[PDB]
C-alpha cells in the first residue's frame, strides 16, 4: 500500500511579519483627549524632531495643520502631510501673494507655533471670530496679535515664550528650529519643577 | 619659506600583501579575473582581426580552455588570444595597478566597438589568492614565447620558454596550494564559472579525465565545453528574438525546466546605460514567500560578468517573483568587482525596473487568459505592492481583479465595477471575509444585493491589508459592509419607514444595551437587512471582525495592543423580521422576563457567530443550544 | 579610477534615507514635488537666458549693421560716434550674458543626478508568451520513446543513483542530476527492482528498492504541493531529517509494503518461467 | 638557463586613483580614518610617555579635536599625540601602502601593552574622498613642524611652516570640496563620530561658532562652544565583568541604546584562542514596538574591532529570535577588508555566532532563577524563545527549559514544563496541552473535561506561536507532548473502564454509522472514547495533520501558497459521549428509525455546535445560524 504520505512541512514556516495598525488621527482636540502635560510635551518634542528633520533636507512646508498631522501606536507622530486630512492657519506673507512665491521657513515657524498654541491650550487660535470674512482681514492687513489666555495650568513656561516668538510678525526675529531643539530640551528637563 | 617637491612611492611587498590579504574576501573570484583576462584577451586579437585577418594567422579559434590537474596539483587557464610581448609581459603583469587593457581601450576611441572587462591593474594577483605560484606562458605574434614567473615574493622571472611551443595566447599554470586544493574538482569549478563567468562571449571549456571508453580506462579527457552553453541573448535586438529563444534563456536561466509567461526586454541610454530583460514565471515558486530564501531572482551584470544579485535596493520585495538580467557597461564598481561604488544607482535602476514591470503588468492586462493565469500565480504580490509600495499604488490598484455578485465565477476588474456602477451609487461596497461562500450570503449583504447593488468579495486575508491603503479608486471611496453605518441610496419610503422603525424600536433597544452593557457598546437599527433578525456591525474606527480575526491569527504581533484598537461591537437589530416583533411585544409586558433575556443573549451570540466575530468561549453557547434541544426534545 | 559623476544622485523615494517621526508614503511625495520644482525653475532660467542671448546677438548685429550704414554716409560723424558709443555698450552685454551661461552651466554640473536625467527610455518590447498548457499520461507514443531514450542515454546515471544510500549524498546527486526524476524514471525503476528481484541480488535489492522509495515519496508530495517533482526533491530530504517518527513509521511501512509486492511479482515471474 | 629577475613595481597615478575612488564605498569614512590615525598617534605618545615621561613635557593633555571652518571651507583635526619627523612625514605620509603605525607595534618587542587601529598604510588618502587638499601640518619631540601639503596629483610639498606653532602632534587640514560641504554641520560630524569612531580612547570635541553670548542690562551668535559630547561614554567592555556595577551597566546601556531605562540582565563576557573577542550583551526590559518587524533590518549588535565600528549585526552574526540582544561585540584580532567595513573571513562570523547564542542561553539560564526577574523578562521576549524552539534546533533542549504555560494546577500564574514533570503521577506517561484562542476559551473545553475529572494537569498554550512551537517540541525529559484535541487519545485506565468502553462503543456503533451517514463528506469517522464528560459531542483531529487551532491560524497569514490550503486540513474524528443524555435520547430515535427529519436536524445542528466549540469554523455560518432561528421560531410559538 502507498499509504496517503503524512507529508505536510510545505509552508508552515513563519512567513514574513508584517506590519500596520495604528491608534487614530491628530484631529482628536475636538474629541477632548486632553491630558497632563507629559504626553504634550512628548507629542511637541517628536513634532519638532519631524518639522526640524524636514528643515535641514530643506523642504518648504508652510502647510502644517492639526489636520496634517498623525499619531502612531506607539506613541511616535508622523507628522507626515496627508492630503486634505486651508483657513487660519496660514502667514500674512503667504496671503498677501506680493511676490507669487511665498515660501520660506519663517511661515513654517509661525505654522509651527500656532500648532504649539492650538496643542497646549487645546483651542483653536483667535477663537473669537468664526466668519469667512473676517478672519481673513488680520493676515491682510499684515499685523495679527493673538491671545494667550486659556493656557493649561501647571505647565512649563517655556512654551509660553516659544508660542510668544514664534507667531511674532518679523521675518528677521522668528526663532530657527536649532533654537527649539534646545528649548524642547530644557521644557523636557523642567518637567518636574 | 622652501618648498621640497616629492612624488608619491609605494612600498611594493605591503601592497602586494594588500592585494593578496586584505583585498578579495571571496576567493573564488580569482577564477572570475582569470577568464575576464582570457576574455579581454580574445577581444583585443578579434578585434585587430578586423583591420588584417593577418594577426588570426597562428589559430582560427578564440577559445578559453580550464584544465584542472591534480596529479601536480595545478590549474591551468588556457586562452587562445592577443599573449603578451616580453616589454607588455614586463609593464602589465609586473607593475601593480597598471592595466594594458585600459591603456588599449584608451588607445582608439574612433573604433569602438568592443567592451574590454578592466580598468584597475590588480585583478590578476588575485589568483595568489589560491595558488602559491603562478607560472604565465605567452606568446604573442610580435615575439617569442616567454615564461614569466613568481611567488608573490616581490620579483618575478622571464625565460625564454625552451619547452612546448603554443601557437598564440596565454597560459596561466596556478600551482595551487595545500589549502585550496577544492578548485580542481570537476563540480566546484562548473559551479564558479556557471555562478561568476557563464556569459563571457567566449567558448569555455573543462578538461578532465573522467569519460570511459569501450568500459573502464578514463584516460579520455571530457572536454566539456557547456561551462558557457548559454549565450547571453538580451545583448541582440528585441526585434531579432523569437518567442522560442527567450523561453530557452528563461529556463537556462533558472535551473529549471518550463516556458515562462511573459518577457520584457528594455534598455535606457545615458549617463546610466542599462538593458534588462525581465521574465514572468509561469507559476509561482513553492518558496516565494519563505524569508529563508533571502534574494536571488535579479543579477546584476556589468560587461557580461556577475556583479551583485538581488537586494532590497534593486527590485522591491512584493516583485521578488519576477526574474531576470540587468546588464550595464559603465558602473562605478568596487575594488572588488561586487558591489557599485554609488549604492543609489541600485535604487535609480529599480526606479525603471518597477515601472517597466508596472507596464509588462499592464500590457499583459490585454489578454483575458493570460492575465487570469498571471493573476491566479500573483495576486498576493500586486496586492502586497498595494500595501507597500505608494508611489506606484494609483497604477498597481488598476491590476486588481476581484470576484463580486453581478459577475458571478469570474473575477472582474475594479474599472468595470465603477463601468456598471449605478449613477446614484457613489461607493464600493466590499465585504471581506473567509470563504466565497460565507460573504456571498451574509447578513450585511443582503440589502445591498437586493436593491441591486455590486459588490466585492474579498476572502484572502491579503486583501485586508490591501484594502487598509486602498482607501479611494477612481474618486470614489470605498466602504465596508461590515462597518457601522453603511450609507445607502435611500428612497423617501424607505428612510420615512426607518424613521417610524426607530421611533417604534427604542425600548428593546435600551433593554438590548442594559443586558449587554460591555459586550456591546451600542445597539440601533439600520436598513441593511432584509432576511435576518440581527446582524453585529463594527464602529467605523478600529478593526473589522474579520480584520481583528486576521491580526490576532498572527503568530508574531505585540499582544499588548491587541485590546488597544479592538473593534467597537454596534449589534443591530432588523425591525421587519418576525423574531423581532415577537421579542418587542414580549419585553413590552415586562422587561425582566428570563425568557426575554435569554433570547436576547443568544441572539446576540448567534449574530457573534453570523458576523465572523468569535466568542469569549464558544463552550456556554453550546452548552445553551444543548439546554435549548433538551427542552424541545424533552430530557429536562 | 575617476567616479566623480555618480556621487551626486538624489533618488525621490529613497527608502533608506526616512525619518521614523515622518510618513515615508508622505515622504517621498514631498522629495518629489520640491524636486520637479527646481527643475521648472531652472528650465525657465534657462529659456529666459536663451532667448534674452538671442536677442542680444540680433540687437548687436543690428547696431554694427547700422555702424556700417552711418560710416558709409557722409555727414554723421557725431551719429557715428553715438552709435558707437551704443554698440560699445551692447557689446558689454553681451559679453555679459555669457557669464550667467557660464554660471548655469556650472550649476547645472553641481545639480545631482536623479531617475528623470540620469536615462533615457531606449527601445522597449514587451511580447507574451502563449504556449500550450497541461500534459497527458499515456502508455505509448511518446512516453515510450522517451523511456527508451531516458534509459539508452542515462542508465549510468539511474545505476549511479541508484547505488547510492545516503540522503546528503542523493540529495547532492539529484540536485547534480535532476533529469532522473520524473513518472517514465519512476516506472523503469520500478521494472529494474522487479527484474532484481528476478536475479536474487539482495544488496542491491534493498539498495536500489530504498532510493526508489523516496523518488514515490517525492512525487507524491510534488502531486500534493502542485509543483513539479524535477525541482522540489531538495525539501523532502530536510523534512525528513526533522520530521516526525510517524513519518518513518510510514516510510518503513511503504518499504515492507513494496518489498513484499515485489517479491510477489519475482515469484509469479519465476514460476511462470 | 636564459633567466632574468626583475622587481614588482606600481603605477603611482592609478593606485592613488584606486584608493580614492574605488575602495571605500562611503565618503563619510575619512573622518573615521583621521580619527584612527589621531587615536593611533595618541597611543604612540603615550606609551612612549610610560617609560621616559620627559618627552611629555610638550604638553599633556592627548586629545582630538575637530575644527569646522565653514568660512574658508576646511575641516581641521588637530590632535596633540607624537607627530612625524621629516623623514616619517616623508615615508608614512608619501609612501602609500607603508604604515608607521605597522612599524611601530612591530618594534614594542615584549613589552606591547597597546593597540593600534592601523595596519594597510593606505587610509590616510580616503581624506581625498571629500578634501580636494590635504595639508598635514606636525610637529615631532626631536624635530621642527613641517606643512605636509599634497592634491593627489603625484607629488607633494614638505616646507618649515614658519606659522603659528604648536607643542605636539598632527593638525590635518582638510581643504573640502566645494560639494563636499556637509561635514562642515554639526549633523553630519556628529552623525559620523557616533556611527564610526564614538569609542576612541581619546577625547574627541568639536569645535563651532554658535553659542549664544550672554546679554543682559545683543542676540549674538558667534562664539566656539567646546562639545566633547562626541566621545562621552566610555568602553565599558574593556573592563574586567567583576569590578563593574550594575550601575555602571545602566548608564552605559542606556547611552548606547538611548533607552529611557536600563538594562534587564546583563552578559559580559570574553573567550581566550585563535579567535578572541570581549561581548557585552545586553536584554532590554520592554521589546520594541517593531522587534519583528524585519523591514526595519537589523543594527542590535555592533560589531568593533579595537574600538572602532566594523558592521552592525547581520544575519550571520545573530540568530532571528535572539534579535531583541542588544549589545557589542569587539574582538582585536580580525582580518579586515581594506575599507575596514567587513571580515575577510566570513566564516569567523559563525564561530562568534555560536559563542554568543551559548552565552546567551546560558545568560538566560542563570536568570531564570530569580523568577520576579524572569517573569518580567519571559512576558516580553517568550515568543523569541518560542520562534527560538521552532527554528533553531541544536539548542531546542535548552531552550525549552526557559518555556513557562498555564496549566490546569497552577492558576494565574505560568510554571515550567520540569514543574509539570514533578507533579506528574507514577501512571502518566505523557504531557497534556492544548491549543486554543484565549486561556478561558480552553479552561472549559469539551477535550479537557474527563482529563481535569481525574486530576491530570492541561498545559494552555493559548498563543499563536505556540502551535509552530509544539509542532517542533516533541517530547521533554521522556515525557511526549500530547494534545487533547487530537484522535487516540490514551488516558491510565484499567480492566473496568476498558470493558465499560467496549460495552459503549458495541452498543453505540450503530448510532455511529448512522451519524456518518448522515454527515457523509463532513465528518471522516464517528468515534467514541474517554475524553468527555458533560459534553455530548466534540470533534478531535487525526493523529497527525492540522489541528483545530493550527489550521484556523495557517489559514489567516497574508502571505501563504493558496493551493496547499486543503491537503494539510484535519480530519474531523467526531465523538459522541455514550453518557450524555442527549445522544443516547437520539440513540433510541436512531434503533426506531433509521430515517427521521428530527434526527437529521438533530444531527447536524450537533455536528455543527461542536464545530464551534472545538475550533473549526463553520463551512458557511449563515446556515447554522438559519437553523438556530428556526429552532428558535418552533419552541417560541411563531
Ligand atoms: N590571458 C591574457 N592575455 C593577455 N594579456 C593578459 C592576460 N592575462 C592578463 N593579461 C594582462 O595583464 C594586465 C593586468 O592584469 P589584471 O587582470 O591584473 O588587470 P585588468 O585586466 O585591468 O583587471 P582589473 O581592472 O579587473 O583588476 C592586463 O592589462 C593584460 O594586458
Ligand atoms: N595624525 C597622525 N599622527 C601621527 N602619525 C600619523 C598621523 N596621520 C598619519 N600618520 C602616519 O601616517 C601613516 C600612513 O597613514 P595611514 O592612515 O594611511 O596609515 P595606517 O593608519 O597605518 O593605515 P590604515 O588605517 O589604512 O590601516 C600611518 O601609519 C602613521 O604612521
Ligand atoms: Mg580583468
Ligand atoms: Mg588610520
Amino acid at each position: 500500500l502507498l499509504f496517503m504520505g503524512y507529508m505536510t512541512k510545505d509552508n508552515l514556516a513563519v512567513i514574513t511579519q508584517w506590519c500596520e495598525g495604528s491608534s487614530l488621527y491628530k484631529h482628536l482636540h475636538v474629541q477632548e483627549t486632553k491630558f497632563q502635560m507629559f504626553q504634550l510635551i512628548d507629542i511637541a518634542r517628536q513634532t519638532a524632531q519631524g518639522m526640524d528633520y524636514l528643515h535641514a533636507k530643506n523642504i518648504i512646508h508652510r502647510d502644517m495643520k492639526s489636520n496634517n498631522i498623525f499619531l502612531h501606536e506607539g506613541l511616535t507622530v508622523k507628522i507626515g502631510d496627508f492630503g486634505l486630512a486651508s483657513v487660519l492657519w496660514m502667514a500674512p506673507e503667504v496671503i498677501r501673494m506680493q511676490d507669487n512665491n511665498p515660501f520660506s521657513f519663517q511661515s513654517d515657524v509661525y505654522s509651527y507655533g500656532i500648532v504649539l498654541y492650538e496643542l497646549m491650550t487645546g483651542e483653536l487660535p483667535y477663537s473669537h471670530i468664526n466668519n469667512r470674512d473676517q478672519i481673513i482681514f488680520m493676515v491682510g492687513r499684515g499685523y495679527a496679535s493673538p491671545d494667550l489666555s486659556k493656557l493649561y495650568k501647571n505647565c512649563p513656561k517655556a512654551m509660553k515664550r516659544l508660542v510668544a516668538d514664534c507667531v511674532k510678525k518679523v521675518k528677521e526675529e522668528r526663532p530657527l528650529f536649532p533654537q527649539i531643539l534646545s528649548s524642547i530640551e530644557l521644557l523636557q528637563h523642567s518637567l518636574p519643577k | 619659506e622652501e618648498v621640497e617637491t616629492f612624488a608619491f612611492q609605494a612600498e611594493i611587498a605591503q601592497l602586494m600583501s594588500l592585494i593578496i590579504n586584505t583585498f578579495y574576501s571571496n576567493k573564488e573570484i580569482f577564477l572570475r579575473e582569470l577568464i575576464s583576462n582570457a576574455s579581454d584577451a580574445l577581444d583585443k586579437i578579434r578585434y585587430e582581426s578586423l583591420t588584417d585577418p593577418s594577426k588570426l594567422d597562428s589559430g582560427k579559434e578564440l577559445k578559453i580552455d580550464i584544465i584542472p590537474n591534480p596529479q601536480e596539483r595545478t590549474l591551468t587557464l588556457v586562452d587562445t588570444g592577443i599573449g603578451m610581448t616580453k616589454a607588455d609581459l614586463i609593464n602589465n603583469l609586473g607593475t601593480i595597478a597598471k592595466s594594458g587593457t585600459k591603456a588599449f581601450m584608451e588607445a582608439l576611441q574612433a573604433g569602438a566597438d568592443i567592451s574590454m572587462i578592466g580598468q584597475f591593474g590588480v585583478g590578476f594577483y588575485s589568483a595568489y589568492l589560491v595558488a602559491e605560484k603562478v607560472v604565465v606562458i605567452t606568446k604573442h605574434n610580435d615575439d617569442e614565447q616567454y615564461a614569466w614567473e613568481s611567488s608573490a615574493g616581490g620579483s618575478f622571472t622571464v625565460r625564454a620558454d625552451h619547452g612546448e611551443p603554443i601557437g598564440r595566447g596565454t597560459k596561466v599554470i596556478l600551482h595551487l596550494k595545500e589549502d585550496q586544493t577544492e578548485y580542481l574538482e570537476e563540480r566546484r569549478v562548473k559551479e564558479v564559472v556557471k555562478k561568476h563567468s557563464q556569459f563571457i562571449g567566449y567558448p569555455i571549456t573543462l578538461y578532465l579525465e573522467k569519460e570511459r571508453e569501450k568500459k573502464k580506462i578514463k584516460e579520455k579527457y571530457i572536454d566539456q565545453e557547456e561551462l558557457n552553453k548559454t549565450k547571453p541573448i538580451w545583448t541582440r535586438n528585441p526585434d531579432d528574438i523569437t518567442q522560442e529563444e527567450y523561453g530557452e534563456f528563461y529556463k537556462s536561466l533558472t535551473n529549471d525546466w518550463e516556458d515562462h509567461l511573459a518577457v520584457k526586454h528594455f534598455s535606457v541610454e545615458g549617463q546610466l546605460e542599462f538593458r534588462a530583460l525581465l521574465f514572468i514565471p509561469r507559476r509561482a515558486p513553492f518558496d516565494l514567500f519563505e524569508n529563508k530564501k533571502k534574494k536571488n531572482n535579479i543579477k546584476l551584470y556589468v560587461r557580461r560578468v556577475f556583479i551583485m544579485d538581488s537586494c532590497d535596493e534593486l527590485i522591491p520585495e512584493y516583485l521578488n517573483f519576477i526574474r531576470g538580467v540587468v546588464d550595464s557597461e559603465d558602473l562605478p564598481l568596487n575594488i572588488s568587482r561586487e558591489m557599485l561604488q554609488q549604492s543609489k544607482i541600485l535604487k535609480v535602476i529599480r526606479k525603471n525596473i518597477v515601472k517597466k514591470c508596472l507596464e509588462l503588468f499592464s500590457e499583459l492586462a490585454e489578454d483575458k487568459e493570460n492575465y487570469k493565469k498571471f493573476y491566479e500565480a500573483f495576486s498576493k504580490n500586486l496586492k502586497l505592492g498595494i500595501h507597500e509600495d505608494s508611489t506606484n499604488r494609483r497604477r498597481l490598484s488598476e491590476l486588481l481583479r476581484y470576484h463580486t455578485s453581478q459577475s458571478g465565477d469570474e473575477m472582474t476588474s475594479l474599472s468595470e465595477y465603477v463601468s456598471r456602477m449605478k449613477e446614484t451609487q457613489k461607493s464600493i461596497y466590499y465585504i471581506t471575509g473567509e470563504s466565497k461562500e460565507q460573504v456571498a450570503n451574509s447578513a450585511f449583504v443582503e440589502r445591498v444585493r437586493k436593491r441591486g447593488f455590486e459588490v466585492v468579495y474579498m476572502t484572502e486575508p491579503i486583501d485586508e491589508y490591501c484594502v487598509q491603503q486602498l482607501k479611494e479608486f477612481d474618486g470614489k471611496s470605498l466602504v465596508s459592509v461590515t462597518k457601522e453605518g453603511l450609507e445607502l441610496p435611500e428612497d423617501e419610503e424607505e428612510k420615512k419607514k426607518m424613521e417610524e422603525s426607530k421611533a417604534k424600536f427604542e425600548n428593546l433597544c435600551k433593554l438590548m444595551k442594559e443586558i449587554l452593557d460591555k459586550k456591546v457598546e451600542k445597539v440601533t437599527i439600520s436598513n441593511r437587512l432584509v432576511s435576518s433578525p440581527c446582524c453585529i456591525v463594527t464602529s467605523t474606527y478600529g478593526w473589522t471582525a474579520n480584520m481583528e480575526r486576521i491580526m490576532k491569527a498572527q503568530a508574531l504581533r505585540d499582544n499588548s495592543t491587541m485590546g488597544y484598537m479592538m473593534a467597537k461591537k454596534h449589534l443591530e437589530i432588523n425591525p421587519d423580521h418576525p423574531i423581532v416583533e415577537t421579542l418587542r411585544q414580549k419585553a413590552e409586558a415586562d422587561k425582566n422576563d428570563k425568557a426575554v433575556k435569554d433570547l436576547v443573549v443568544l441572539l446576540f451570540e448567534t449574530a457573534l457567530l453570523s458576523s465572523g466575530f468569535s466568542l469569549e468561549d464558544p463552550q456556554t453557547h453550546s452548552n445553551r443550544i444543548y439546554r435549548m434541544i433538551k427542552l424541545g426534545l424533552g430530557i429536562d | 579610477v575617476d567616479y566623480s559623476v555618480w556621487d551626486h544622485i538624489e533618488v525621490s523615494d529613497d527608502e533608506d534615507e526616512t525619518h521614523p517621526n515622518i510618513d515615508t508614503a508622505s515622504l517621498f511625495r514631498w522629495r518629489h514635488q520640491a524636486r520637479v520644482e527646481r527643475m521648472e525653475q531652472f528650465q525657465k532660467e534657462k529659456e529666459e537666458l536663451d532667448r534674452g542671448c538671442r536677442e542680444c546677438k540680433r540687437k548687436v548685429a543690428e547696431c554694427q549693421r547700422k555702424l556700417k550704414e552711418l560710416e558709409v554716409a557722409e555727414g554723421g560723424k557725431a551719429e557715428l560716434e553715438r552709435l558707437q558709443a551704443e554698440a560699445q555698450q551692447l557689446r558689454k552685454e553681451e559679453r555679459s550674458w555669457e557669464q550667467k551661461l557660464e554660471e548655469m552651466r556650472k550649476k547645472e554640473k553641481s545639480m545631482p543626478w536623479n531617475v528623470d536625467t540620469l536615462s533615457k527610455d531606449g527601445f522597449s518590447k514587451s511580447m507574451v508568451n502563449t504556449k500550450p498548457e497541461k500534459t497527458e499520461e499515456d502508455s505509448e507514443e511518446v512516453r515510450e520513446q522517451k523511456h527508451k531514450t531516458f534509459v539508452e542515454k542515462y542508465e549510468k546515471q539511474i545505476k549511479h543513483f541508484g547505488m547510492l544510500r545516503r540522503w546528503d549524498d542523493s540529495q547532492k546527486y539529484l540536485s547534480d542530476n535532476v533529469h532522473l526524476v520524473c513518472e517514465e524514471t519512476a516506472n523503469y525503476l520500478v521494472i529494474w527492482c522487479i527484474d532484481l528481484e528476478v536475479e536474487e541480488k539482495c544488496a542491491l535489492m534493498e539498495q536500489v528498492a530504498h532510493q526508489t522509495i523516496v523518488m514515490q515519496f517525492i512525487l507524491e508530495l510534488a502531486k500534493s504541493l502542485k509543483v513539479d517533482p524535477r525541482a522540489c526533491f531538495r525539501q523532502f530530504f530536510t523534512k525528513i531529517k526533522t520530521a516526525d517518527r510517524q513519518y518513518m513509521e510510514g516510510f518503513n511501512d511503504e518499504l515492507e509494503a513494496f518489498k513484499e509486492r515485489v517479491r510477489g511479482r519475482a515469484k509469479l515471474r519465476i514460476e511462470k518461467a
